[PDB]
């Protein structure tokens, strides 16, 4: 499988996130388009994910990060 | 700054 | 599981019971509204990744229910 | 206090 991009527009927008993650999927995302603490959110919902499965969390630059399975 | 979480 | 919540950084008690299939109760009475926020996101991420369930209790009481 | 289960884990 290749990694999933996803263009964030709110924090409901954490569904693309979860749904392709839980599925075995690595998934980029961007938040530029997210305010300072929706950002916030997206992280912590994404450490959420990462932390279940044990996957690995890391930061691209400040509006990109990577959830990637174990 | 955000970062990844310390506890990952 | 009675996690009583003092920063952030307690999410990780929350997360090492959930995912040893323990069900958590989790008290947030002693956390900024802020912190409050980040911990409700980040027990809604470990929920659904597997596929657990979420359920408020009080005002300042949530739960974390594996499988 | 004002704090619940996001919409989409229903
Ligand atoms: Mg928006």
């Amino acid at each position: 499988s290749t990694i999933v991009p996803v263009e964030l527009h709110s924090f409901e927008d954490a569904q693309v996130i979860g749904g392709a993650f839980r599925d075995g999927d690595a998934v980029v995302f961007d938040m530029s388009l997210l305010s300072r603490e929706e950002a916030r959110r997206i992280v912590d919902f994404a450490a959420g994910l990462c932390f279940a499965l044990r996957g690995k969390m890391q930061k691209i630059d400040s509006v990109t990060f990577a959830v990637v399975p174990e | 700054d955000l970062d990844v979480p310390s506890f990952l």
